[PDB]
DNA sequence: AGCAATTTAAATAGGGAAGAT
DNA sequence: ATCTTCCCTATTTAAATTGCT
């Protein structure tokens, strides 16, 4: 690897860069490097080059691309190297920066008006409840109100007026309302509890007239009268030219804001909000020292009075203004040009030459990435990230251990610290054990990195050390709950880290068939955000359906229309890229994605039915199940085996479930040698992990290496009884598979668990599915709601699995693939592509994707919930004596081949479950008993 | 400027984009909208296009065409199939000499020996294709391009008029497209609105041979209004008759390696001038057009 | 600023100087000096040209060669330019050489034909000489112009050969040198390398013509390689032939009276161009070509 | 240093001649007798060597060492026909990797076993030879290289002598220089105190690797004190085995070419690093050694 | 002998203004 | 407008000296 480093710096900051990268390369002097070393070399250079200190001006060339640009170097567009640098450009219409920089002037000298009521003066102080009965910022919002009402509110002296209790503060004048809807959202958005409101608005001023003060700002309200008389000692010097200065900018550019669209409007107030809550918590998170007295703000860590509000509305005003110019004015630090990439996939990785398909000059890209498991799908997605230039990605991953696989697969490839972040946001205690020098694993929280620019302008310089690796991230390797909250939160601001995170950097979601509908829905809300700005979707999910893959592009597409109309460029469409490990194709869409779509799924189709059928699937007759999971795996172990031994997944729905049949073929007496292990998820921290780490090293079929984790030797059935957390995200192969049937992409899941790394094809067939899912004998009326689509306003017409299913069919993606609308009461495909196309469909609603003036409020991240779950409270474990009601039990001991006990830990119990004692026990974790 | 180097011996080839070019302390520079300020070598540039978005002012023109340096448009008739008018003005301050001129009229005017000409000019593709091999891609001797090539020399041999001669053209340039994107397992159709790499690289070696083939006419004082070629889609006259000589040896292997070995845009650029400097094609097409004129 | 040249009969020849020209609300207008706006007519104007001080961007080069609009970039004054790209009979619909061109190869290939065409520009000389009457300089009606006209008017109807028409051509031109010496009292002989007033001045103000008269070829797609009087190997010999008409009528007493009255070289600059401009002799030249080539 | 570049991954190589080595600033250096003060690239470098008129000092000792950078001193030659003395800075303090110096010990004690590893690396630059082939001198794969091989394999298969190792050691080093000697078409004689270039550049490439052979050594902590293969005339130590299995297969080769195409020795260096860095030569000395230790 | 602190000063870059075309 | 020349303007590099280990 031979590299050149060039050298920008002023100061003996071109002086003691020097020594570490003359340390490292021969000096071909006139302040350049140039030589030979080896991409550890590379990674070494760049951590105690970025070390050193600020203001390195470094640009590297490995032979003629640039492998890294420390600071915002410019370096290259075209050529490298410029001459004659200067300021002065472009100066444009720019239009909507300065139609965001004066709303968000003008709001942020009007953010904390709602302070100088007496109310806030004793809560400062001392003498009275802390909380408030209406919020500050809808008093300053009802102060602005009134004087909006009172006099013109563009071009006229300030002077606060008397003003009264207002139950709604939003007019008719979209640009005021726009302040109003900045000044009274800058701690919290407003929430609608009114169902014929929720159903009926859409518009910008249409909703925002709904936004009323008892959602949330109206606490208790028994001092309102106190809290409504205010005193004016703001009309001060530098406030009334400040507040002067952004009104008459905000008047001289508002004539381009009726020019936008409602798109724009919700996406331009979010981002002004952003900016406004970056600016607030900035200046509040500083100490200033001086204060003027007689009016007062914030209040330091021993309570002393301090900020004195003049200087804060004004400290959060400068703040702000600088935070949008920084976030609006960013060319931000990409990840290295990693070399193990940009080579030729061989074998089957051939068909990741697709990128050499797409065009590297396209300002957007919506990539749906349809490829199968096994084909090297998150390396085929950087490979596309790396076609366009330099990366800069957060690969957001469902699970803590798929992005720990991830990190593992981007560190031994090519990807160095000092360009990916691996984020998971709990710090789990899963150690490696063994050997600490001998392990070349366990990807870890380091992150030598590159401190971005915009650390200055968040509060109290960004955060430690988790904030620093979530907006610093050239690559960012996240749980996925570290992105979806830049499309809003109810309380505080945290949306503004991820929502920084996203404007400048591109997006990629890898299974997100995995998550909730909810939870799919804010991750295409997540996608129109990232489209809102420009950068790149890149979605890998094979099992797609129509409704999803299209609901992802139509979030793009709106997306796509905020940039692209925010940039004052006409709309050609979006340059959508299907690829899967039989082709790709790049087309630009500006409408007709159906048919296009359609068309490459059924290709895909075709491209794999021609090839071996790998999983048969037979749906049993026998209607109990106990019996049926007997007979299932007597029958599949006399046909699928490897010279006497098979491995069976037993898949169930529920924990309760996977606990009755364990027990049941504990209690089994049969000449077979069945060994138990019990796979869900309700089980303590040591115990789970300790699965986790065997399964893994058992079931790995690419060599013969698990012939030593298991006794191979003599004839056994090794028979794993699992929830649906065998089908996601592991890389297990199983012979063959009992599955209980809850929803289809549970059986093409359960399907890629077996012959997942062998090639042989099944002679009769390897995956029995039941007759009925457990919940029958429970629930007649709906069974499959448990770890399914089915629900209470999806109800099947039959639960018979012959009705609903083939009784004799090829399980693949196909079925998942096509999408079916029709006779969906009696087959659970079609149910399936109901709830998807019925859930997130092309509508606004309030839990919907297209959410249009809701944005405004906080209607979507409280009625759409991202992780919605029950209750869940912890019971934990602590050196072997549990916490709450748990009482350690004795399993049966009969045929359980491996059970790994715990001491510490904790188990996440259903609060349902909290009344009865969990009973953990060290086989099968949480049951009923 | 001394002697000044001549044009066939001129190395830096440059297609701009997204930039405004002036001249700073006697620079010709492109100055970027992030502050950038890259200088242009224009006493040893051969041409420099103009992509969208890109401005030049007077006296970066004016001492381009000093230093000899042909500033073509890519856009207005520059989407490149109906190849009407890509927007290149040459320096004809310089009184070039004179003769090429006379000996291409001369056989211009006579229909014979324009059809012979062109002939000649067909030849020079598969002369092309010898002379220039390339080692990251077709072999020139394996069976199908030389059959390819024989059928194409035994058709122009016989060949009879314009309209015989523009169906050569088909056959050989499309199945030269076609017999390279075969063998770089790529179902490919030429479209020069498509957006696969195998396209935009192609269509970047257009503009790159659009400038050597007009760098090499205006050497010579020929202009671009006296084609070899006539028919219904050869519209663009002379300098796509002289481009097209290169396409199938140089700049279609080119952009069919970059794109099958992930090249970007920058570095297929790069690779162009490294061909048509390693090779010394400029100097090849003039030496060749004298040649072509002569008597 | 702003200048209007009429160059054939209706169509204009719009001259740009300190302006940046770019697409405002989807049509080309330019920003001027003065931070005033102003838009351009597409239907009245087929030459636009950007003097000193001037930009251009790309979409605005690709409007104004959609709308038949073809630019050069030229040195401010109108009559200097450097750089352009060749006229066709249309520019978006075909690419053929103009009628005025093709005419001109055809009448220089038969040899009668470009006789008589040298006849002819000697004869439109001595008119250019009636023609243009200045006030400062000699009388062309004075009965030793007009005897030196006949003798040129006789010396060319009666020769039969090219080499004749240079011996009178030399003879009237340093004739009309030596009448121009009579009136200012001087020991006039024309030599390029003489650093004095009157041949320095003569020698820029022979550069002006040269350049008048190459945009007087370019603008009607004749091409600079077909001289009438100079021989094969002149290059750029057709700009000389075509300002040998410009040269003794108007270039001549303007750079004696320069000379005479002393003022120096950018008032001289600005004297010729405004005599270029009200006369239009431009357009006087642009109509001597297809009178000559139409014949 | 985090993770500092494993030894087998360090790139840069020099050989220091008449110049001061120092430490400025942070970075060690050379200091020549002209005030020229070039850098060297510690944290990458295998080796350095020290020539006449050098001086290095404690400190630039110290990062280097503790850097793991093995230094030598090139002078100490004095006897005739030998390579008699070469000092080398071993960095102990870095505490080294330890059973495969027990592995090593295991095998040098037992004379069977000693002989049996002088067997397996006599017949290891045969296939240096075999994977390392020159672009350039001879092909390995004729039919009097494979001949000289195999009589040298089918004579050290049947050895059971370390003395006829020796001797055996003797024929292919004389066969080896002779058939470069003949190729390259010179008469050559292999003398450390020879004016001819293909002896200096052989001394040259000894030095090269010389320094190669202990920072493989080195790597894997090997003492030189332990040579597997001993006599009269071979006692240098294990650098007189783990040194010349890549003599004839790169540095003799390598210094033909060098002497053959006679420029500088700054030349020789930079194609010693090229060669040595391409294909890896320290990391295949370093895995060869690997499957030498654990067999 | 290398370095560090720390001064001292020479020079590099840039912005504004005015004069040319 | 573009570009050049020149005057601030101070910001930015290189040398110089000298205790300190
Ligand atoms: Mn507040
Ligand atoms: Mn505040």
């Amino acid at each position: 690897m031979f590299i050149r480093i060039k050298c920008f710096s002023k100061q003996p900051i071109a002086k003691k860069v020097s020594r570490e990268v003359s340390a490292y390369l021969e000096y071909t002097g006139n302040n350049t490097w140039e030589g030979h070393i080896s991409g550890q070399g590379v990674s070494n250079l760049q951590t105690k080059l970025i070390n050193v200190g600020k203001g390195v001006k470094v640009v590297c060339n490995y032979q003629d691309k640039v492998l890294f640009a420390i600071g915002n170097v410019a370096m290259s567009d075209t050529g490298s190297v410029p001459k004659y640098t200067t300021k002065k450009v472009y100066k444009p219409d720019d239009s909507i920066f300065t139609l965001k920089q004066g709303l968000v002037g003008v709001a942020a000298l009007w953010h904390d008006l709602g302070k100088a009521n007496s109310y806030f003066q004793r809560k400062l102080r001392g003498e009275c409840n802390p909380s408030d009965p209406v919020r500050h910022e809808w008093v300053s919002g009802v102060i602005v109100s009134t004087f909006a009402k009172g006099n013109d509110w563009l071009s006229d002296d300030f002077i606060i007026p008397e003003v009264k209790h207002s139950d709604n503060v939003f007019g008719d004048d979209q640009v005021l309302n726009a302040v109003l809807w900045l000044i009274n959202t800058h701690h919290k958005k407003g929430l609608v509890e009114d169902p014929i409101y929720r159903a009926t608005k859409t518009m910008f001023t249409e909703t925002l007239q709904c936004v009323n003060v008892n959602g949330g700002w109206f606490n208790y309200g028994d001092n309102i009268d106190e809290c409504y008389k205010i005193d004016t000692s703001f009309i001060t010097d530098t406030y009334v030219k400040q507040l002067n200065r952004y009104r008459k900018k905000l008047l001289a550019t508002k004539h381009i804001w009726f020019t936008l669209g409602e798109d724009q409007k919700i996406a331009i107030l979010q981002e002004c909000r952003v900016a406004l809550m970056l600016g607030d918590s900035n200046f509040s998170s500083d100490l200033i020292g001086g204060d003027g007295s007689h009016l007062y703000a914030n209040l330091d860590e021993c309570g002393n009075l301090k900020q004195t509000l003049t200087q804060h509305l004004l400290g959060v005003t400068d703040c702000a203004l600088k935070a949008l110019f920084t976030i609006n004015h960013h060319k931000p630090v990409k990840a290295n040009f990693i070399p193990t990439i940009a080579e030729k996939g061989e074998g089957k990785f051939a068909w990741q030459n697709g990128v050499n398909m797409v065009d590297s000059s396209i300002d957007n890209m919506f990539c749906i990435n349809m490829a199968s498991t096994g084909k090297g799908k998150t390396l085929a997605n950087l490979k596309l990230l790396q076609h366009f230039g330099n990366v800069r990605c957060s690969f957001g991953l469902g699970m803590v251990s798929l992005t720990k696989q991830t990190a593992k697969q981007f560190l031994d490839m090519g990807v160095d610290y000092n360009s990916a972040a691996m984020v998971t946001g709990f710090s789990k205690s899963r150690f490696n054990l063994g050997s600490e020098s001998l392990d070349q694993d366990e990807v870890s929280v380091e992150y030598w990195g590159q401190t971005s620019s915009l650390s200055k302008v968040f509060p109290n310089n960004n955060a430690g050390f988790k904030n620093k690796k979530l907006l610093s991230a050239p690559i960012l390797v996240t749980t996925t709950d570290h992105l979806v909250k830049a499309s809003g939160v109810k309380k505080g601001n945290k949306q503004m880290l991820p929502y920084v995170r996203c404007m400048h950097s591109d997006l990629v979601l890898d299974e997100i068939d995995d998550y909730g509908i909810e939870d799919m829905v804010v991750l295409a809300r997540l996608v129109y955000l990232t489209a809102c700005y420009g950068n790149k979707v890149i979605i890998s999910s094979a099992t797609i359906t129509p409704a999803i893959s299209n609901i992802f592009y139509e979030a793009y597409s709106s997306g796509y229309k905020v940039f692209c109309a925010n940039k004052q460029t006409t709309y050609k469409g979006v340059n959508v890229v299907w690829w899967d490990e039989f082709g790709i194709k790049v087309e630009k869409v500006t409408d007709q994605f159906s048919n296009l779509n359609t068309r490459f799924v059924n290709k895909r189709i075709t491209n794999l039915l021609e090839s071996t059928p790998k999983h048969k699937a037979l749906v049993v007759d026998q209607d109990d199940n106990m019996e049926a999971v007997k007979q299932s795996i007597t029958t599949l172990h006399n046909a699928h085996n490897s010279g006497g031994v098979s491995f069976g997944l037993i898949r169930t729905t529920t924990i309760k479930d996977c606990v009755a049949v364990t027990q049941e073929l504990q209690n089994w007496e049969t000449d077979l040698s069945i060994k138990i292990l019990c796979y869900h998820s309700r089980f303590v921290g040591d115990t789970k992990a300790q699965m986790e780490e065997y399964l893994s090293k058992v079931l790995n079929r690419k060599g013969d290496e698990y012939k030593k984790f298991v006794d191979t030797t003599t004839p056994t059935a090794y028979i794993v009884v699992a929830t649906p957390v065998v089908e996601v995200g592991r890389d297990f192969d199983f012979d063959w598979a009992i599955i209980e049937p809850s929803s289809e992409r549970s059986i093409v899941q359960c399907a890629g668990r077996v012959l997942r790394h062998r090639s042989s094809t099944p002679t009769t067939h390897n995956i029995h599915i039941l007759k009925y899912p457990f919940k029958f004998y429970r629930n007649s009326n709906i069974c499959y709601d448990v770890a399914g689509y089915e629900s209470k306003g999806y109800k099947l017409k039959s639960k018979n699995m012959l009705d609903i299913y083939k009784k004799e069919s090829i399980v693949n993606s196909v079925n998942r693939l096509q999408g079916d609308a029709a006779f969906y009461t009696k087959s659970l495909t079609a149910l399936e592509h109901k709830v998807l196309l019925d859930k997130l469909t092309t509508d606004i609603a309030d839990t919907n994707v297209f959410v249009g003036g809701w944005q405004l409020t906080a209607n979507p991240h409280e009625y759409c919930k991202w992780r919605r779950g029950t209750k869940n409270e912890d019971l934990v474990l602590t050196d072997g004596k549990w916490s709450g009601n748990v009482t350690t039990t004795k399993p049966i001991q009969s045929k359980i081949w491996r059970k790994w006990q715990g001491e510490n830990g904790s188990i996440t119990v259903p609060e349902y479950l909290l009344d009865k004692t969990i009973c953990y026990n060290d086989f099968y974790g949480g049951y009923e008993n | 400027m001394q002697k000044q180097i001549l044009t066939s011996q001129k190395r830096n080839m440059y297609i701009l984009s997204r930039c405004k070019v002036l001249v700073k302390n006697g620079q010709v520079c492109h100055l970027h909208e992030d502050g950038n300020v890259y200088t242009v070598p224009y006493a040893n540039t051969v041409f420099i296009g103009l992509a969208e978005g890109t401005s030049i002012t007077n006296e970066a023109m004016s001492m381009l065409a000093a230093n000899g340096v042909i500033v073509f448009w890519t856009k207005g008739g520059g989407y490149d199939m109906f190849a009407a008018d890509i927007i290149c003005h040459l320096p004809q301050a310089d009184y070039r000499p004179t003769k090429y001129m006379q000996n291409w009229v001369r056989l211009w005017l006579d229909e014979e020996k324009k059809l012979s000409a062109a002939k000649e000019i067909l030849k020079m593709r598969v002369d092309s294709l010898s002379t220039h091999v390339h080692d990251f891609g077709v072999d020139v001797e394996n069976k199908r391009v030389s059959s390819i090539v024989n059928k194409f020399d035994k058709g122009v041999t016989q060949a009879t008029s314009f309209e015989s001669l523009l169906g050569h053209e088909g056959t050989f340039v499309k199945s030269l497209y076609k017999e390279y994107a075969l063998e770089y397992e790529i179902e490919f159709k030429r479209d020069h609105k498509s957006a696969d790499n195998y396209n935009k690289f192609l269509t970047l070696g257009n503009y790159y041979a659009y400038g050597i083939a007009r760098s090499s006419l205006w050497a010579l004082g020929i202009d671009n209004s006296f084609p070899l070629l006539h028919g219904s889609t050869r519209r663009g006259g002379l300098v796509f008759d002289v481009a097209d000589i290169i396409k199938t040896s140089i700049i279609l292997p080119l952009a069919f390696h970059a794109a099958d070995q992930g090249m970007s845009n920058t570095e297929f650029k790069r690779s162009c001038v490294a061909y048509f400097d390693k090779n010394d094609i400029l100097a090849y097409l003039i030496n060749n057009i004298k040649r072509l004129c002569m008597e």
